[PDB]
């Protein structure tokens, strides 16, 4: 079986689909990882390329290259699982318990050899995936870290947002790496702009998505897109990308450069947890939700 | 032994996890009853109608296991004091749901966090849950010594940490607690789970907490140092705090992951047990008093009622008190008659209040010790004890001792005494009417006569204790004033309290009273400098007494007689707690009042704010003459 | 084991005597605290000033020995109700003195005799002693089954014994008790030491006593017969009475001298232990109920509140109840669909109130037993139990069972049911609002549908019990009506009580209610013939229920389901006890009242005297809808 | 739960300002709901939800005679004793035009839908007499374009200082209940020997018809009152304002009090213990409107400058039966 609460969906460059799920109810509170080289057949357990069971639930994951999978676990662990060379098995590479609470967010840095993890233990940690050790451990926030997101091009730059209403830009080259980018509502999701290395977007718990230029600490634009917490933001692979927003209001939205809505979907019956764009068809957007649905949308 | 639990936020299999943590040696497990990441919608569709089950089944454990081994933890996403109305409503519904499920499981305790200043709606929901249904679960408010905002690393360039010191600011967490329990009206089911950080705060912050109802102390694994062999240890100051908590008999909760990954996880608990075994050994007083900690005892009547046989039996076994009395009598006999008179002079001793005759035998031993002659009278108003006295006088004492079944105020003495000896002192010295009795008796003391005790003095000290305030509040009884329990003193081995200022003398009495207008009514004003922020709930009372010259007894803490268990401190509560700031002065006033029939105390606080005059005209507490 | 004591009136050496009687095997010793022949003067001289000691010393035993092994006996010369005023005053003083000495010794119980009709001043002195000081000694009133005047030999020529029978006259001793405890206002510290004579009285006299607070049964050695081997034995009727007393767990006191002088004294106690070992073995119900004897339980809310997990856990272990339910469902399935239809016809079953699913599995077993097809709905309003239900439906049941988290009165059913099954019956059948719930649910029952239970009926019976009356009186709480505790029914395993008449049906409900004006309000009048003199304190309540045709459950004593522990009887008390004579009729009236929000009972006694209408408009007890 | 006595109707019927304002509201609504070219073709369905002895019925009749429009009147009343008065008046005076309906508005199955519903269910704290619940139970037979009079209402709170009223509340301790229950219930009182410490600020607001799919009348509100004197806080005075129709308003708020309107006295939420407030300090109070299926009650607590106990939790001392 596959745990009902589908938590993460990520498209690989070659077209395969990675699924991370967790059992948030029932007897066992574990999790699982799955790889479908046929993404239309998901989430059928007999129609997958590979699958493995973790000990605890998967709170977040991300690809690490073409065969690596970095998992933030409920157990307080960060675990790297490497795919098979035949791509038929998912075998654990390391599983280090370094956080004193649930690891809720992970992000691979631009070099692809280091990662950033955030947890409900209020700390953020930098990981060297090769030496399987923690390089640095920062405690800049005052509440649980909701999201971390590595900059796509700068290896020492990443964003964090926590329930202390702080959004922090991090350049680990400075003696004080964190810088506060401003109090309204708590930030929940962070998404760098894929082209402009100094622009990002953040969603808040109130359903608003805002676009921020890091040069000037002021919201260039914002829009109330959802009625509930914005849980994720993913940009499309287009030359001029579209912005996919998922929320706890069970709806998916696709906005443009000026945050104007072009697509709206209510195909999900529970929380929408992750969205990923097809690298083979840029108009295809695959979303997953706690209703165990894997929906493939055709965005105009 | 240490009652210790393991805190966890990830439980895949409750059977496996409980078995593992029990094999590690823990006594209970703090876990979530719902998956902490499993947020639930209650208002708007479609997430409103998410098919169940909502959590794991109660059948996975037995009723006894649920009742003794599981502590519930409120889900972290539940924020009733959020500023988003949707989140507020969903958190209210989910908090009620999780508390009701904890009550359904019969959980002994449930954990809720205090991690911000405003927890008003959290307190509203918790109070409504407490006043709904019939459940007996404790509620542990998880509150840190230092708030996480004041613990964060100084790594934010454009938002540095204020390196300047704020006295009340570094106390803010206590206020978080104080307001919360104030909104819940001092519910006896709402206790503190104090969480200790890597860096302890200054001493005053830690001083605030030790008068509060702390039921658990939470020790993260990140605060444990590493010794030479690799085992997790604590700093010396952390060890001091752990010792203080062990005196309070709190339960110790180990949270976080295993950071000493060469050793197993039971090493932290092993170090805790090591500290517990190597604690300072208790003295004789702490052994005699074990079991009476913070147990309130209502006022008795030393003259209206008679003491039971077991009471004499237990209070007869105080060797320090009676050895001091024997030394006093011995020194007095030596100073009252020279050696050239040791055979020509017989001294008239009168034990005014002999009981079963411990002071009679003390006088006999003091005479055999000073090699002087004595003539003994043993006066006792309790006839049941007069039976014991007369049987002893027939079997042992003989002609020397004359047993007098009478009140000393009523007894027409056949002759006058050289020495009168008594032990009529209560916890507040004169609260058992020793002045009135000795005044009624001093007319048959020789003009050069000696009274033992020679004098006595009472002492008062303002205290802070939510525990004892709640204990007094719980003494409300039907068919009397709903606030009469606050207008009477209690005898209690004070324990979970905070002494706010040094004890200062209140009332003093001397015997014989060499004044023509003998008046035992008193009015006294005491000013107590307070050098912390605190909440005043009452006044502890002690006493000292001069038996003879340098021979003394004392329950005053600074001069306490070693190993003397006969007297516990007294407690004068106040109806309403009074907030005191740093540097403010607590000004209190005490009256000793009396008429022909009874004696009572009246007391009122006049600074920093006025209280009501407590026990006016003795309407709630009197001592029958 | 038997808690047995030795009564003595001659104790030369208390150490020797206690050691001897303990070597004999007794558990306590009833002795005099003063020499029984040592009369004392309190008023006039010179005997007023008799030099002491007045009795033996308390130092002859330890405090624990005094507290656990000694029962005091009032001196026999003390007669507070004498007709000589001097003797009255001296007896008052001496009775106060001896009671105060017993309190001083910490004696667990003190013995006082009731050997005449007028004990008014004795009761005055005892009540004043009870309301003086702080002591916790029990007071055993020694009262015989037959007064000594009615036991005397017929050897007085000019004063023969009346050989004619008097019904109330031979009950006179009970009146001696009843007046006494009435003068003392039913003090919980005043119990009965019933003394058994050689010739037992008629059955009714013995029937009076067994609802009274008997703490001790006194067996003189003169009543013991002699068997073939020479050991002391009892008659068969005495053995029956001893068995009844052993069910009441009284303590047995052996008094008098050793009349079987060939055997030792421990033979009487050996025979008592023999009877105790050879008592009738307890049934399954008496084993399940051991510990709940006369324990009152306040009314719960079946709809306002939710049941805890342990409650489901314990009430799930009743095999008789659920086997009867399974048989009912099985017979109904067989009678609702023939064998030629066993595959073509699926039956819609709805468990209205499923809890953790015992009736769901009962329906599954009944279907597997009748070889018929069923479609199961499990409706439950308690969400905590819905968690259990949904976990079981995912792990075991599957598509067949549909879990419905809703109130049956609120649930919009998708289809209609062939059978609805419920277990909503309280101790008084309808006191847990089964009629209202099933009325709100019967709209989705097929026009030919079946409800299990098919019907139910409540039963009432007047009872006599000073024990339970005192237990209800002790339920007065602050901040409510001082008599509200008398206006609510209690669930209690009745034990120390006397059923005065046969149980008669009170209220009856059927399902489906085939009446257009469905009204669950009721008014009923019950007449109970009483054939003894007694004191009415309340009405016991039971119920019977027809689940299906001949399948029945019952807690009515005459038809009680064997070994069924799920339901204890109910108790409707009355504020004031009502005296009933032989042949009189107890006429009681019961109302079942309701509005849109709540349901409650009202009841009043109208014969032989009127009581106040109890619980009017539900001011003291309601059942939330 | 209870029914009003005849003398109560008699005295509260003699408020000319209140009923003239109601008449003006109904008149303006009739004029704005139907044009003059329709004055004969269009009959308006009016439903007086809670008619009592019929003062709003005659107000509607007068407003129709004033606007020259046709109306069809329903007079719904749950108090049967007042239904006697209503039916006697309908036989003697009103006639076919008025239909008397002896029922609760939440229970009444209406034969048709109303253009206008008129009610006077407002207490001293506006919603403390359960006007929201009643009008929510009634709005299902209001036309989709229907109008409710009052259109909306809002409650106001202001911290007060009064040893007199504190002692008066203290003297309300009764046997056989909580010795502090008298502090956990609101009182209607013509405040007099008191000191208003800050300006009244709005607390709770209700609109009709409630155009929200999730109609929730439970509320949680926080109010901050700047205090510019040293004083002792003993409770909170409560007033209300109501929009009957557009610019037609009623108010017992002191700054905007309707002139000569005696129908409503202020309300008083006491606190168990007086709270000292210094110059410049801020009184922060919190009010909850709570409810279950059976009852509605208020809960309130002071959180600044010091915390009080949460008053009347779970309605243990004061509820309003539904
Ligand atoms: C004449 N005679 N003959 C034989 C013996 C005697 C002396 O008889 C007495 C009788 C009573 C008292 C005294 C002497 C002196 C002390 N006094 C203290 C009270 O004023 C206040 N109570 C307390 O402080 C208190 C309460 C409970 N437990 C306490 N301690 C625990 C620790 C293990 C025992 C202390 C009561
Ligand atoms: C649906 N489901 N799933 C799993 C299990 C279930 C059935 O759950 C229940 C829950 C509660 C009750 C029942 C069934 C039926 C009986 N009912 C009796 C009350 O009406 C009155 N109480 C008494 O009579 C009483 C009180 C205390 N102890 C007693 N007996 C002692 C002797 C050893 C136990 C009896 C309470
Ligand atoms: C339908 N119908 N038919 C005929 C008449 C009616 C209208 O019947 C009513 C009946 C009752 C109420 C109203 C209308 C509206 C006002 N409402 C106020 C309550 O909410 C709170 N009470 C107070 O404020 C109060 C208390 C005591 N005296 C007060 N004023 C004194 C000054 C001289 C009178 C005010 C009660
Ligand atoms: C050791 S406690 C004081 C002892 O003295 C006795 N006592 C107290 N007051 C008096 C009094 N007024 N006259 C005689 N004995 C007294 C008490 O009964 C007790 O034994
Ligand atoms: C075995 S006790 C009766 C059972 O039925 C449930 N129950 C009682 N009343 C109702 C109701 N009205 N609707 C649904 N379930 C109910 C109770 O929660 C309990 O589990
Ligand atoms: C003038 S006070 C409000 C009036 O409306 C009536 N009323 C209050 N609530 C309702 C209700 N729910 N249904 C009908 N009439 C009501 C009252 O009985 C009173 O006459």
């Amino acid at each position: 079986c596959m745990e009902r609460q589908l938590e993460a969906a990520r498209y690989r460059s070659d077209g395969a689909l990675l699924l991370g799920a967790s059992s948030l109810s029932g007897r066992c509170w574990a999790g699982s990882l799955w790889l479908f080289k046929d993404p239309c057949a998901a989430p059928n357990e007999g129609f997958c390329s590979a699958g493995v069971q973790t000990e605890a639930g998967v709170a977040d994951l991300t690809w690490v290259g073409e065969r690596g999978i970095l998992v933030a676990s409920d157990s307080g662990a960060v675990e790297l699982w490497e795919l098979d060379e035949n791509e038929t098995l998912i075998v654990s590479k390391f599983c280090k318990y370094e956080h004193d609470d649930i690891v809720s967010t992970v992000s691979v840095l631009s070099s692809g050899t280091q990662a950033v993890s955030g947890s409900k233990d209020i700390c953020i940690k930098v990981w060297d995936l090769a030496q399987q050790v923690v390089l640095s451990s920062y405690r800049a926030h005052a509440a649980q870290v909701t999201c971390v997101a590595a900059s796509p091009h700068k290896d020492s730059v990443f964003l964090s947002c926590s329930e202390d209403n702080r959004i922090l830009l991090w350049d680990t080259r400075c003696p004080k790496p964190a810088s506060q980018i401003g109090p309204g509502y708590l930030p929940t999701s962070l998404a760098w702009h894929p082209q402009q290395s100094e622009v990002f977007v953040f969603g808040d718990e109130n359903g608003t998505v805002s676009l921020v230029d890091t040069k000037s600490t002021s919201c260039v634009l914002s829009s109330a897109v959802h009625s509930q917490c914005v849980t994720g933001l993913v940009f499309s692979p287009h030359s001029v990308p579209f912005l996919a927003s998922l929320s706890e209001d069970c709806s998916l939205a696709v906005l443009d450069s000026s945050l104007s809505e072009l697509f709206r979907s209510q195909a999900h019956r529970d929380f929408v947890r992750d969205a990923t764009w097809s690298p083979l068809n840029h108009s295809l957007l695959t979303t997953v939700g706690w209703d165990h649905q894997v929906v493939h949308h055709v965005v105009p | 032994r240490v009652s210790s639990g393991r805190d966890l936020n990830c439980v895949p299999e409750i059977a496996d996890t409980l078995g593992a943590v029990a094999k590690q040696g823990f006594d209970f497990l703090c876990m979530p009853v719902f998956h902490p990441r499993f947020k639930r919608e209650f208002i708007q569709e479609p997430a409103k109608n998410r098919p169940g089950p909502q959590t794991r089944s109660d059948l996975l454990l037995s009723g006894r296991d649920w009742n003794t081994l599981i502590v519930g933890k409120l889900s972290p996403w539940i924020r009733p004091d959020s500023k988003v109305e949707k989140i507020r409503r969903n958190s209210e519904a989910a908090m009620l749901q999780e508390l009701n499920f904890g009550a359904y499981l019969g959980l002994p305790a449930f954990l809720l966090p205090l991690n911000q200043e405003d927890n008003t709606n959290l307190a509203r929901v918790l109070t409504n849950h407490i006043h709904t249904g019939h459940h007996s679960s404790m509620f542990w408010m998880r509150v840190p010594l230092v708030a996480p905002e004041d613990l964060r690393d100084d790594i934010i360039e454009n938002a540095p940490t204020t390196h300047t010191e704020e006295y009340s600011g570094e106390e803010k967490t206590w206020m978080w607690w104080h307001n919360f329990r104030t909104l819940c009206d001092y519910s006896k089911r709402i206790a503190v789970a104090l969480e200790i950080g890597a860096d302890l705060p200054s001493n005053h912050v830690i001083d605030r907490w030790l008068g509060e109802p702390i039921k658990a102390a939470i020790l993260p694994t990140s605060i444990f140092l590493t010794n030479k062999k690799g085992f997790p240890v604590l700093s010396k100051m952390h060890q001091r705090l752990i010792f203080r908590l062990l005196k309070l008999e709190v339960q110790f909760i180990i949270t976080g992951t295993n950071h000493h990954s060469e050793k197993e996880f039971c090493s932290y608990l092993q170090y805790l047990e090591y500290l517990s075994q190597n604690r300072p050994p208790p003295n004789a007083y702490e052994l005699f008093a074990k079991g009476y900690e913070d147990y309130l005892q209502s006022p008795l009547q030393p003259l209206m009622d008679n003491l039971e046989s077991q009471t004499y039996e237990v209070f007869e076994k105080d060797p320090i008190k009676y050895s001091q009395y024997q030394q006093a009598i011995y020194k007095c006999l030596l100073d009252r008659v020279p050696e050239e008179e040791k055979d020509t002079n017989v001294q008239v001793l009168m034990v005014l209040g002999a009981g079963r005759g411990p002071l009679v035998n003390a006088s006999l031993r003091a005479a055999k010790q000073a090699d002087r002659r004595i003539k003994l009278y043993a006066v006792e108003k309790n006839p049941n004890a007069v039976v014991t006295l007369e049987n002893w006088q027939f079997e042992e004492w003989g002609s020397q001792v004359t047993v007098v079944s009478s009140d000393m105020r009523e007894w027409v003495a056949p002759e006058k005494a050289d020495i009168i000896v008594s032990e009529l002192l209560g916890s507040f010295a004169d609260n058992e009417l020793s002045p009135e009795c000795l005044d009624g008796a001093q007319h048959f003391l020789k003009d050069d006569g000696v009274s033992i005790p020679g004098e006595y003095t009472s002492f008062l000290a303002p205290i802070s204790s939510s525990k004892l305030y709640n204990e007094v509040r719980a003494c409300r009884e039907k068919d009397r004033d709903p606030e009469a329990q606050f207008e009477m003193p209690y005898v209690v081995r004070l324990h979970n309290f905070h002494q706010l200022s040094a004890p200062q003398p209140c009332f003093t009495f001397s015997h014989p009273n060499r004044d023509p207008m003998i008046d035992n009514n008193r009015y006294c004003t005491l000013e107590f400098p307070v050098e912390v922020n605190t909440v005043l709930h009452g006044f502890a009372g002690y006493f000292e007494t001069v038996l003879y010259q340098d021979i003394t007894l004392s329950i005053r803490p600074e001069t306490h007689s070693p190993g003397m268990f006969s007297w516990f401190p007294i407690l004068f509560p106040i109806k309403q707690p009074i907030t005191v700031r740093e540097g403010q002065t607590i000004c209190v006033r005490f009256w000793r009042c009396s008429n022909s029939k009874k004696v009572w105390y009246e007391w009122a606080v006049t600074a920093p704010v006025c209280s009501a005059i407590h026990n006016p005209t003795g309407r709630s507490y009197t001592i029958g003459l």
